[PDB]
C-alpha cells in the first residue's frame, strides 16, 4: 500500500491505490481501501488486510452504537475508539490506519495511528510501505487551506510517484471527498496518472 | 568447556623491600575430580621466575618452550635472560597465536642482576603486559586474590614479612574456590638467595 | 555436596558434609544439610539448598500435625511418601533435591529411605547421594560390614565424608555426625577437616598421594 | 513482551537551589524515520510536578491517559484538593513506579525511561527515575538515553554533589540543560533540533517552554575538513 | 573402551583395563585386550573413542621401537611419557585430535623405580602413586587415598587392586566383563591370567 | 578506555587514561595507553589492549625502517595508511580503536582509525567505552585557534570526564604534547587524582602465622 | 525479546560483635557501564531493631524489602505490638524469596541486628530463600573480593599462634565496633579500587540495644 | 528401571524384572522390585521414566482394589488391561503424560487360562505368548521365536527364561543385577527367590 | 547516508551529507563522502565506511597506474574498474557507490553501483539510507541541462529533504563541481537548508 488524507479549506480528502498482494502475485488490482466507519468518517487502511478489515467493522459497529445513543460522533472519539482497538492488541495486529472526518464545529480532521497504536493529529498524513518515497514530496509541496482541486493534484501527484517507485502499490488511484456538501467519489486510471 | 577453568589453579606475586615472592596451589583437577595435587605451576630459567595458571597442557607446554627459549638466548648471548626482557619473550610467543590461543593466565617475577631493582609482571592469554609496583594475580580464584593481595598489601615489607602476607593471600583466596587449593607453594626471592617454602592448607 | 547413611548392627550412622557452593565459588564451609524432624526422624540435604532447606522444614510441620491428629509419631515410610509426593507434584518444574528420610520407629525399626526430586523413593540399607556421593560409595563399600561397632561405624562414616571431601571439588568444610538408635538420634559433633584431614592422615597412615 | 515502534530519545534533568528543571526534545522517531514532530513529551500534573517520558510513544500516551485520571480522581470528596490534600511528586512517582515494576512482572512492559521532577508542598526539591524495569533512582542530575551517557557528564560539572545544590542558580542551571541539548544534537542520531524546558520553583512555581530550538551551534571548521587521510 | 586403573607399589606398576567393546545395545567382544607394549619395560593402557585408541597406541608403538633399534637402547619412562604427552598436546590443536586417554606404567631400570603416568587426550601429564581415566576415577582415587600405602609389595597392590574392580562392579551402571591386569617390574611385562 | 585528540596553534596534543579491565575487574590500575610510533608520532589505543599495542609496535618498526629506507622523517600519514590496511585485513577480528597524531615536515596531523580499517579527519576526537562523556566536554568547549596549554586542559579535562562519568575508565590522565618544531613531551601520569586514602589498619601479619611444612633453598646458579 | 532482569551492581557487608551488629553497603548505583546515582542508599532499618539489605537487582531489591518492611506492620497488628525477632525475620525473609522459586528475585539479602540474648546476629540468604546464621557475610558484585579478606581478619582462618609449629590455631574473639568499622572501611576502599561497579560512597548502620545510628565515608569516584 | 519380560505358558504366566536402579554413575539398589499385585490373580511389571513408573502403578493398584471391595469380586485380566490401556490412553494426550511402559500376567479363573497383555506408555495393548518392554525384545522375541512352544509347563517356562536372561547377561552393555521372577497361576502369585 | 550526484549543462555535480553513524551514536559530524579517484573523476560513498574506504584507495591507485601508461582515463573507464571490485567480492562488502567524472568529449556522466555491483549509466542519481525520501521528490524536478545553481538548488534541496527524514543523514552538504573550467568545493551548513 500507498494511503494518504489531507485536510483542507472545505474539509478533507483521502486518497489510496488499488493493490493487494500476496508475495509478488497482485491477488486484487482494484481493491477498495477508503472504507466507510461512519456518514462523514471514513479510513485509509494499510498493513494486513485481514487485520485492518476486522478493525473498519468492529469501529462501524461501535460507531453505530454510539449514534443510536449520543449521535453523531466526532472524528476524535472514532480514532479514539481505532486507537483502543490497535493499541490494547498490538501484539496480534499488523495495521497502520488513517483516519479522516468532517465535522461542522472542527471542520476536516485527519488522524494517524502507526503499528504501535499511538494516535497522532496532523494537517495531513501518508502512510503504507509507498508512502516512503514520497515524504520529501509531500514535504515540500503540502500547504495549508488549500482548495478541492489543489488538494486533489496533491494527492494525485503524490500517489502517483508512490504507486512509480512501490512495486506493492499500483492500480487505479481512489479517493474520497468530505465536506458539508457531502460525500463524493473519484477515480484516476493509468493512463491519467502514470504521464503526470 | 571453558578451557581456563578445566584444570583450574592461582599464582600470586608480590614485590617487598629488595626482595619478590612468588606462589602458587598445587591442584590439578578435572572439573570436580580432583586428580593430582603435586602439580607445581611455578618455574624458573636461571633467576627468572615463571607461574602459569589455566589449562594445564599450555601451562606444561609454555614452560617446555620457555626453557627451549632461554637455553637458546643464554648460549648466544652469553649471559642469563632478565625479567624485564623475558617478559617481552613471553608477550611476543603469546601473541603469535593470536587466533588459536594458548589459554593461560602466566605471571612473571625476579629480581633484576644488574640494577638489583624487584619485578614483576602479568599478562592475559594473548600477551598484553601487566607490570605492577606491588603486586600480580592470577588464575580461577583471581577475584579472591585481588581482594586478599588489596588490603593485606604494604610496601618495603621485609622477605620474612613479605612470606606471611603473600602466604596468607593465596590461602584465604584459596579456600574460597572449589577449583583452587590443594597444597601450596611460596618462593622468597633476594638478591642472591632463594627460599621455597610448602605451605599447610586444609585439604578440600 | 555429599551425604551418606547406612543401617547396621547398632542402628544408623548419618554423615554429611558443610559446603555450600555457587558455580565454582565457596558459598559457605558452615552449612547444617541434617534438619532434626523429631527426636526420632533426621533428614538430610543434597541438590538446591532453599529446595532442601524449605521442604524439609515444611515437611516436619507435616508430621507434627500427624502427631496432633492420630496421637502417634509419623512412620519413616509415611514421612519419605510425604515428601516424594510433595515433589512429584512439581516433577518437570526443576526442583533438584537428593534426600535421604532415616529414623526409628516400632513397627518398622530402624529404616532409611532415598527420595529424590525425580520422584524416585527407594528403602535400603546403604545410600550415599550428591556430587561426592562416588567418592563416599568408594571408602564406605570397601568397608562396610552389618557388625561393625557403634564407635567403628560412625569413624567410617566419619572417614567416608572426610574422604569425599578431599576429592570432590564440591564437597568439604566439616562433617556432621549422627546416630540413630531405638532411644531417638544422638550427635556426634561438627568435626573440621581443616584439623580432620591431617589427624587422619597422621593417626591412620592414609592420605599418601598428599605432600605430609 | 513487546518491541516499541515510534519513540522518544533522551530527557534530561536536575536540581538547583531553589527547585529543579527537566527538558526533551519534541521527536516520534519511526526506527531511522524522523516520522513525528509535534510530539510533547513532558506532561504537567499540576502546578509542582512534571514528567518526563522517553521510549515508546504509544505507551507515552497511556501513560499521559493515567496521570489525566489520577488528577480527576484525586479530585473527587476533597475539599483540599487545590491545597493540602493535592496531588504532589512524591505521590505521582510511586503511582507509576508502583505501575512500571507490575507490567515488568507480568511480561508485558511499558517501554519507557520516565523522569519525574518537581517541588514538595515543604519547597523540598524533587527528582527521580523509573524504567520499564520497575528501576528507580534518584540524583541532583537524572537523564534517560544517551542523555544519560552525554547529558550527565556536563550537568555533574555544576552540580557535584548534595552540597553545590544551594551554590547553584536557576540561571547557571538552565544554561548546562540548554548547552546539554546542543551536544545531544550533534551526536545523537534519533534526536531533533525543537524542544521543550520546564522549570519547577519553589517561589516562582511552574514555567512551561514550548518551541525551543537548539542555537550558537559550531559548524564552521567543517569546511576546512577534506578527505580521510591523503586528500588535499 | 571405559575402565582403566594403574597402580604403583614398592617395585612395580600394575595397570588393570576392562574387556568390553561394547558398540549400541551389543557387547560385541568380552576379551579385548586395552594395551600396547611400548619397549620391554614400558606398558600403555588406553581408552576412549572408538578407532582412534588402537590407532595411537600402535603409532606411538612403532615410534618407540623404532628408536629402540636406531640407538639399541630402551629410553626411560619418564621420556617414552614426555614423548606420548608431546604427540597429544599437538593433536588437540590438529583437525581432528586423538581422542584417547592413556596411562603409561613402565620400570626404569636405571634408577631401579617402578613410574605410573597418566595422560589425558589434551595432553596433561602427571606422575602419580595411583591413577584412573574416565568415571572410574570417582570411586578408585577416594578408595586408594584410603588403602594405599606407598612400601606395599606386588601381592598386595594386586589385593588393593581387586578392591577397586569389587567396588566397580557393585556400583558403576555398565557391564565392563572383567579386567586384564598386567604387571611391569625389574624383569619386564606379565599378564596376571586368573583374576 | 576513554582517549582524545586535541589539535591547537603550533601542533596537536593526546590524552588517555589509565584503566584497564577484565569483565568488571580493574587488571591495570596505571597501564599506559599512550604509544611511541615514531618519535614525533605518538598513538592512543582503545579497545582490545593487546591488539592495540601489537598493532602499534608493527606498525612502529616498519616505520622505523622506512624512515632510514628513504632518509626522511616518517609522516602521520604513512602510519594510518599502513594501520587501516592492516587492520582491513583481518576484517575488525583485530580490535584496535585508534587515535593517531604527531608532527612531520608536512604539518601537524590528528586521525582515527576503527577496527575494520576506517579512518576519520578531526580537530578534536574521542574512542573508547567513555568517548560520549569525552566528545560532550570537546563539543562543550572546543574552539578554533586553541593554545597549547589550552589544549593541553581540554584534552585533559575531557579524559577526567570518562574518568568521573565512565565505569571503563579511570585512574589517571596521562598526555603526550606534539609540537611543530620542537620535541614531543610525554607527560606519564600529567594528573593523578585518584589516590588511594591511608589505609585505618596495618595488616602486617606477626612472624610465625603461617603454617610451614617443607622448606629448602633453591639454586638458581650453575 | 523482553529480559525482566536487570543487574545494578554495588556491594555489601554485614559482620557481628558481641553487643552490636553492623551491616554496611556501598551508595553507587549503576547500570551497564554508566552511574545511575553517587548516593541512592541500599541498607534499611526495617524496625525492631532489624537492618536489611537486598543487593543485585535493584527493583526487585526495593521490592522484597518494601514487602518485609510492610511484614513487620502487620506482624505487631496480628500479635499485640510483639517484637519481631532477628530469628523470626529471618525465616519470614525465606518464605518471601521462596513464594517466587520460580520467578526469582535476583537479589543477595543480608539482614542484620540483635538475637533474644542481645548478641549480634547476621543472617544471609541466596536469591531463592536459603538462609545461615553467620559471624561474617559479604553481598553483591565484589563478595568474591571481601569475603575470603572477612574469612581471615574476622573469623582468622589460616592463622596460627606463632612459634607453635602451625598446631595451635588462633583464637576465635569478639571484635570491637572500632575494630569492626576499621575492617568494613578497608574492605570498600580495597573493592573499589578492584571492582568498577563499587564506589562513590559508603554508609554503614550500627545496631546495639540503644537503637541504630548511621555513620557515612567517602570513596573514591572513578 | 529397564529390563521387564513376560512368557506365558500352558497354565501360568511367568513375570521377569531386573533388580537395578541406576542414576548417572552410580547403582543406587540392586534389589528392587518392579511389580505391583493389583488383584489375587493378577500381577503388573513396570518400567520407565523415574517416579513415573511406581506413581503409575500403585495408582492403578488402588483403583483395582477399590473394585474389588465395591463388588466383591475379581476383574478378569482382560478388563484390568482394557482400564490399564484406557488410564495410559488418556495420560499421552495430557501435560505431562506417564512414561510407563506395562506388562500385565494374569490368570483368568473363569476360563482357566493365563493371560499376558504387554501395554506401552501410548495405551497400545496386545495380547501375546511372549513379551518384552525396552532393549530386551530385541534379544527375547527371536530366541523365543525359536524355543517356544505353546503347550510348555512352567517348570519349562522358567528354563526358557533362564535362557533369555543369560543372553541379556552376555550381550546387555549395562549392568541390570538379575531378575526377580514371580509366577502367575490358578493358586495365585507366588516369588521365586532363588534366580 | 544520504548522496546524489546529478548531470547538467556545463558538467556534473556530486552531493552528499556529513553524517557518520555507530548505531544511533554519531561519530563524525562533520565527515567527507566526495571522494577523488582522479582530477575529474569523484565519487560519493555509501554503505560501510570501511569497504568503500578500501574500495577507493584501490581505484585511486589503478587509475593513478592508468594514466601513467595510457594517458587520462574516461569516467566510464573507472566505473568499470569499480564495478570490477564491488562485483567480484560481492559477499564480503557493503558498498553502495555512485561514480561521477568530467571529460571533454563526453561531458558530464553518473555512473551508480549498487550493493550486487551492477553498473547502471544515468543522467542523474541517488543512493544511501536517505535517498529512500526524495525518489518522489527527485523525480518530478529533476531536468537534463540545467545550470549550475539550477543543479545546486536541485541537489540542496533534494538532501534538506532526505536529511530532514532520515536520522541516519545530517550535518552540513558538502558538493563538488566538475566543469571544463575546474574543480570547486561548496558547503552548506543547517542554519541555511534546514529552513528551505
Ligand atoms: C500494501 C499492498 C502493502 O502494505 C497495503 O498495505 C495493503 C493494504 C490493503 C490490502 C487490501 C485491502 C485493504 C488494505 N496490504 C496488503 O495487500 C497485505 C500485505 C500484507 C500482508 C501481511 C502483513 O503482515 C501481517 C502486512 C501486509 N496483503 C494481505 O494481507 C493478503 C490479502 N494476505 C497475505 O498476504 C497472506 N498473509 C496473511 C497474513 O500473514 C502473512 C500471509
Ligand atoms: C553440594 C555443595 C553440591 O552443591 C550440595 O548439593 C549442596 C547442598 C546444600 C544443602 C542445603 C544447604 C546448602 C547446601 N548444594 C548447594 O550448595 C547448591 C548447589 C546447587 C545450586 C543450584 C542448583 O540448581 C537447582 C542445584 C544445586 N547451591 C545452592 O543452592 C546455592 C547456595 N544457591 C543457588 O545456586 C541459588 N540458585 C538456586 C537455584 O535457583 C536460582 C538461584
Ligand atoms: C577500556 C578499559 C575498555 O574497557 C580500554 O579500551 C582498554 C584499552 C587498553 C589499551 C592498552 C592497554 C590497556 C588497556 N581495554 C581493555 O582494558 C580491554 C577491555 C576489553 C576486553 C575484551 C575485549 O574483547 C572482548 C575488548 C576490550 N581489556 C583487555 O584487553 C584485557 C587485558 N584482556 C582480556 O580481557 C582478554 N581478551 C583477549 C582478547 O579477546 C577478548 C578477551
Ligand atoms: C549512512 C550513515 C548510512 O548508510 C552512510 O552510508 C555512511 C557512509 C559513509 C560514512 C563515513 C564515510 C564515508 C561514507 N555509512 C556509515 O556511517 C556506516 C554505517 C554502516 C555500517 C555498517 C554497514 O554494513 C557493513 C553499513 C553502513 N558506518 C560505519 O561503517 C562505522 C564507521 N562503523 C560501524 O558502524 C562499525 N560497524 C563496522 C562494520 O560492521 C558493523 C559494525
Ligand atoms: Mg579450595
Ligand atoms: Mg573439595
Ligand atoms: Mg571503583
Ligand atoms: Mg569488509
Ligand atoms: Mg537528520
Amino acid at each position: 500500500t500507498s494511503i494518504m488524507a489531507v485536510t483542507f479549506k472545505d474539509g478533507v480528502i483521502l486518497g489510496a491505490d488499488s493493490r493487494t498482494t500476496t508475495g509478488a502475485y497482485i491477488a486484487n488490482r482494484v481493491t477498495d481501501k477508503l472504507t466507510r466507519v461512519h456518514d462523514k468518517i471514513w479510513c485509509c487502511r494499510s498493513g494486513s488486510a485481514a487485520d485492518t478489515q476486522a478493525i473498519a467493522d468492529i469501529v462501524q459497529y461501535h460507531l453505530e452504537l454510539y449514534t443510536s445513543q449520543y449521535g453523531t460522533p466526532s472524528t476524535e472519539t472514532a480514532a479514539s475508539v481505532f486507537k483502543e482497538l490497535c493499541y490494547e492488541n498490538k501484539d496480534n495486529l499488523t495495521a497502520g490506519i488513517i483516519v479522516a472526518g468532517y465535522d461542522d464545529k472542527n471542520k476536516g480532521e485527519v488522524y494517524t495511528i502507526p503499528l504501535g497504536g499511538s494516535v497522532h493529529k496532523l494537517p495531513y498524513a501518508i502512510a503504507g510501505s509507498g508512502s516512503t518515497f514520497i515524504y520529501g514530496y509531500c514535504d515540500k509541496n503540502f500547504r495549508e487551506n488549500m482548495s478541492k482541486e489543489e488538494t486533489v493534484d496533491f494527492i494525485k501527484h503524490s500517489l502517483s510517484q508512490a504507486i512509480k517507485w512501490d512495486g506493492s502499490s499500483g492500480g487505479v488511484i481512489r479517493m474520497v471527498v468530505l465536506t458539508a456538501a457531502g460525500v463524493e467519489r473519484l477515480i484516476f486510471y493509468p493512463d491519467e496518472y502514470e504521464q503526470l | 568447556s571453558d578451557p581456563s577453568s578445566i584444570n583450574g589453579g592461582i599464582v600470586v606475586a608480590m614485590t617487598g623491600k629488595d626482595c619478590v615472592a612468588i606462589a602458587c596451589d598445587l591442584r590439578l583437577g578435572s572439573q570436580s575430580l580432583g586428580v593430582s595435587n603435586k602439580f607445581e605451576k611455578i618455574f624458573h630459567y636461571g633467576h627468572v621466575f615463571l607461574g602459569i595458571t589455566g589449562l594445564a597442557t599450555d601451562v606444561t607446554t609454555l614452560n617446555e618452550m620457555f626453557r627451549y627459549k632461554t637455553n637458546l638466548y643464554k648460549l648466544k648471548e652469553e649471559r642469563a635472560i632478565e625479567p624485564e626482557t623475558f617478559t617481552q619473550l613471553v608477550s611476543s610467543s603469546l601473541y603469535e597465536r593470536r587466533f588459536g590461543p594458548y589459554f593461560v593466565g602466566p605471571v612473571v617475577a625476579g629480581i633484576n642482576s644488574k640494577s638489583g631493582k624487584p619485578f614483576i609482571a602479568g599478562f592475559d592469554l594473548i600477551g598484553c603486559i601487566d607490570e605492577a609496583k606491588d603486586f600480580i594475580v592470577s588464575g580461577t580464584a583471581s577475584d579472591q586474590l585481588f581482594g586478599m593481595c588489596e588490603s593485606l598489601y604494604e610496601p618495603n615489607l621485609e622477605p620474612e614479612d613479605l612470606f606471611e602476607t603473600i602466604s596468607q593471600a593465596l590461602l584465604n583466596a584459596a579456600d574460597r574456590d572449589a577449583l583452587s587449593g590443594w597444597g601450596a607453594v611460596v618462593y622468597i626471592i633476594k638478591k642472591d638467595e632463594v627460599v621455597k617454602r610448602y605451605l599447610k592448607m586444609r585439604q578440600d | 555436596t555429599t551425604t551418606l547413611a547406612f543401617r547396621f548392627q547398632g542402628g544408623i550412622i548419618v554423615a554429611v558434609d558443610s559446603r555450600a557452593t555457587a558455580g565454582n565459588w565457596v558459598a559457605s564451609q558452615t552449612v547444617k544439610k541434617v534438619i532434626e524432624i523429631n527426636p526420632f526422624l533426621l533428614g538430610t540435604m543434597a541438590g538446591g539448598a532453599a529446595d532442601c532447606q524449605f521442604w524439609e522444614t515444611w515437611l516436619g510441620s507435616q508430621f507434627r500435625l500427624h502427631e496432633l491428629r492420630e496421637k502417634e509419631r509419623i512412620s519413616v515410610a509415611a514421612a519419605s511418601k510425604i515428601l516424594s509426593n510433595l515433589v512429584y507434584q512439581y516433577k518437570g518444574a526443576g526442583l533438584s533435591m537428593g534426600t535421604m528420610i532415616c529414623g526409628y520407629t516400632r513397627k518398622e525399626g530402624p529404616t532409611i529411605y532415598y527420595v529424590d526430586s525425580d520422584g524416585t523413593r527407594l528403602k535400603g540399607d546403604i545410600f550415599c547421594v550428591g556430587s561426592g556421593q562416588t567418592f563416599a560409595y568408594g571408602v564406605l563399600d570397601s568397608n562396610y560390614k552389618w557388625d561393625l561397632s557403634v564407635e567403628d561405624a560412625l569413624y567410617l562414616g566419619k572417614r567416608s565424608i572426610l574422604a569425599a571431601a578431599h576429592r570432590d571439588a564440591y564437597s568439604g568444610g566439616s562433617v556432621n555426625l549422627y546416630h540413630v538408635t531405638e532411644d531417638g538420634w544422638i550427635y556426634h559433633g561438627n568435626h573440621d577437616v581443616g584439623e580432620l584431614f591431617w589427624k587422619v592422615k597422621e593417626e591412620e597412615g592414609s592420605f599418601n598421594n598428599v605432600i605430609g | 513482551t513487546q518491541q516499541p515502534i515510534v519513540t522518544g530519545t533522551s530527557v534530561i534533568s536536575m536540581k538547583y537551589d531553589n527547585g529543579v528543571i527537566i527538558a526533551a526534545d519534541n521527536l516520534g522517531s519511526y526506527g531511522s524515520l524522523l516520522r513525528f514532530n509535534g510530539v510533547e513529551r513532558l506532561i504537567p500534573v499540576g502546578d509542582n510536578t512534571v514528567v518526563g517520558i522517553s521510549g515508546d510513544i504509544s505507551d507515552m500516551q497511556h501513560i499521559e491517559r493515567l496521570l489525566k485520571d489520577l488528577v480527576t480522581e484525586n479530585a473527587y470528596d476533597n475539599p483540599l484538593a487545590d491545597a493540602e490534600e493535592a496531588l504532589e511528586p512524591s505521590y505521582i512517582f510511586e503511582y507509576l513506579a508502583t505501575v512500571m515494576y507490575q507490567r515488568r512482572s507480568k511480561m508485558n512492559p511499558l517501554w519507557n525511561a520516565i523522569i519525574v521532577a518537581g517541588v514538595q508542598s515543604n519547597g523540598d526539591q524533587f527528582l527521580r527515575y523509573v524504567n520499564l524495569l520497575g528501576v528507580t533512582y534518584s540524583s541532583p542530575t537524572l537523564a534517560t538515553g544517551f542523555g544519560a551517557h552525554m547529558a550527565n557528564p556536563l550537568l555533574r560539572k555544576v552540580v557535584d554533589r548534595e552540597s553545590d545544590i544551594p551554590k547553584t542558580t536557576v540561571q547557571v542551571a538552565e544554561e548546562a540543560i540548554v548547552n546539554a541539548m546542543r551536544v545531544l544534537y550533534y551526536r545523537d542520531a534519533r534526536s531533533s533540533r525543537n524542544f521543550s524546558l520546564a522549570i519547577i520553583d519553589k517561589n516562582t512555581g511552574l514555567t512551561f517552554k514550548k518551541n525551543l530550538q537548539v542555537e550558537n551551534m559550531k559548524w564552521d571548521f567543517a569546511k576546512d575538513i577534506k578527505g580521510y587521510g591523503t586528500q588535499k | 573402551m571405559d575402565i582403566i586403573l594403574g597402580i604403583r607399589v614398592q617395585d612395580s606398576v600394575i595397570l588393570a583395563s576392562s574387556k568390553a567393546v561394547t558398540r549400541g545395545i551389543s557387547v560385541l567382544k568380552d576379551s579385548d585386550d586395552k594395551t600396547r607394549q611400548l619397549s620391554p619395560h614400558t606398558l600403555m593402557s588406553f581408552a576412549g573413542e572408538a578407532g582412534d585408541t588402537v590407532q595411537f597406541a600402535e603409532y606411538i608403538q612403532a615410534n618407540i621401537q623404532l628408536y629402540s633399534i636406531r640407538e639399541d637402547y630402551e629410553l626411560s619412562p619418564q621420556a617414552v611419557s614426555s614423548f606420548v604427552r608431546q604427540e597429544l598436546a599437538k593433536s588437540i590443536r590438529s583437525r581432528r585430535p586423538y581422542q584417547v586417554n592413556v596411562l603409561i606404567g613402565g620400570y626404569d631400570k636405571k634408577k631401579n623405580k617402578p613410574e605410573l603416568y597418566q595422560i589425558d587426550y589434551l595432553g596433561t601429564k602427571v606422575e602419580l602413586p595411583y591413577g584412573a581415566h574416565g568415571y572410574s576415577g570417582f570411586y578408585t582415587f577416594s578408595l586408594l587415598d584410603h588403602h594405599y600405602r606407598p612400601d606395599m609389595t606386588t601381592e598386595e597392590g594386586l589385593d588393593l587392586l581387586k578392591l577397586c574392580v569389587q567396588e566397580l562392579e557393585k556400583r558403576m551402571p555398565m557391564d565392563f566383563k572383567g579386567v586384564i591386569v598386567k604387571i611391569v617390574d625389574k624383569d619386564g611385562i606379565r599378564q596376571v591370567d586368573d583374576f | 578506555t576513554t582517549i582524545v585528540g586535541v589539535k591547537f596553534n603550533n601542533g596537536v596534543v593526546i590524552a588517555a587514561d589509565t584503566r584497564s579491565t577484565q569483565g568488571p575487574i580493574v587488571a591495570d590500575k596505571n597501564c599506559a595507553k599512550l604509544h611511541r610510533i615514531s618519535p614525533k608520532i605518538w598513538c592512543a589505543g582503545a579497545g582490545t589492549a593487546a591488539d592495540t599495542e601489537a598493532v602499534t609496535q608493527l606498525i612502529g618498526s616498519n616505520i622505523e625502517l622506512h624512515s632510514l629506507y628513504t632518509s626522511r622523517e616518517p609522516r602521520v600519514v604513512s602510519a594510518l595508511q599502513m594501520l587501516k590496511q592492516h587492520l582491513f585485513k583481518y576484517q575488525g577480528h583485530i580490535g584496535a580503536y585508534l587515535i593517531v597524531a604527531g608532527v612531520d615536515p608536512t604539518g601537524s596531523h590528528l586521525f582515527s582509525i576503527h577496527a575494520h580499517g576506517s579512518t576519520d579527519v578531526g580537530y578534536y576526537l574521542s574512542l573508547g567505552s567513555g568517548s560520549l562523556a569525552a566528545m560532550a566536554v570537546l563539543e562543550s568547549h572546543w574552539k578554533q585557534d586553541l593554545t597549547k596549554e589550552e589544549a593541553i586542559k581540554l584534552a585533559s579535562d575531557a579524559i577526567q570526564a570518562g574518568i568521573w562519568n565512565d565505569l571503563g575508565s579511570g585512574s589517571n590522565v596521562d598526555v603526550c604534547v606534539m609540537e611543530i618544531g620542537k620535541d614531543a613531551e610525554y607527560l606519564r601520569n600529567y594528573l593523578t587524582p585518584n589516590v588511594r586514602e591511608e589505609k585505618q589498619k596495618s595488616y602486617k601479619f606477626p612472624r610465625g602465622t603461617t603454617a610451614v611444612l617443607k622448606e629448602s633453598i633453591v639454586n638458581i646458579c650453575d | 525479546q523482553f529480559n525482566p532482569y536487570g543487574d545494578n551492581g554495588g556491594t555489601i557487608l554485614g559482620i557481628a560483635g558481641e553487643d552490636f551488629a553492623v551491616l554496611a553497603g556501598d551508595t553507587r548505583n549503576i547500570t551497564d557501564y554508566s552511574i545511575n546515582s553517587r548516593y541512592e542508599p541500599k541498607v534499611f532499618d526495617c524496625g525492631d531493631n532489624i537492618v536489611m539489605s537486598a543487593n543485585g537487582f535493584a527493583a526487585d531489591g526495593d521490592a522484597l524489602v518494601k514487602r518485609f518492611k510492610n511484614s513487620v506492620k502487620w506482624y505487631h497488628f496480628d500479635h499485640n505490638d510483639k517484637k519481631l525477632s532477628i530469628n523470626s525475620a529471618a525465616r519470614n525473609i525465606q518464605h518471601l524469596l521462596y513464594g517466587k522459586r520460580f520467578f526469582p528475585y535476583y537479589v543477595h539479602t543480608i539482614i542484620a541486628g540483635l538475637d533474644e540474648d542481645g548478641k549480634g546476629a547476621v543472617y544471609s540468604f541466596d536469591p531463592v530463600g536459603s538462609y545461615e546464621r553467620e559471624q561474617c557475610r559479604a553481598g553483591g558484585a565484589a563478595a568474591s573480593l571481601i569475603m575470603p579478606f572477612l574469612d581471615n581478619q574476622v573469623n582468622f582462618k589460616n592463622q596460627y599462634e606463632p612459634g607453635t609449629n602451625g598446631k595451635v590455631k588462633k583464637p576465635l574473639k569478639y571484635l570491637s565496633v572500632e575494630e569492626v568499622i576499621k575492617l568494613v572501611r578497608d574492605s570498600f576502599t580495597s573493592a573499589t579500587e578492584r571492582h568498577i561497579q563499587v564506589g562513590d560512597g559508603l554508609e554503614i548502620l550500627i545496631v546495639t540495644k540503644d537503637g541504630v545510628r548511621k555513620e557515612f565515608y567517602e570513596l573514591k569516584r572513578d
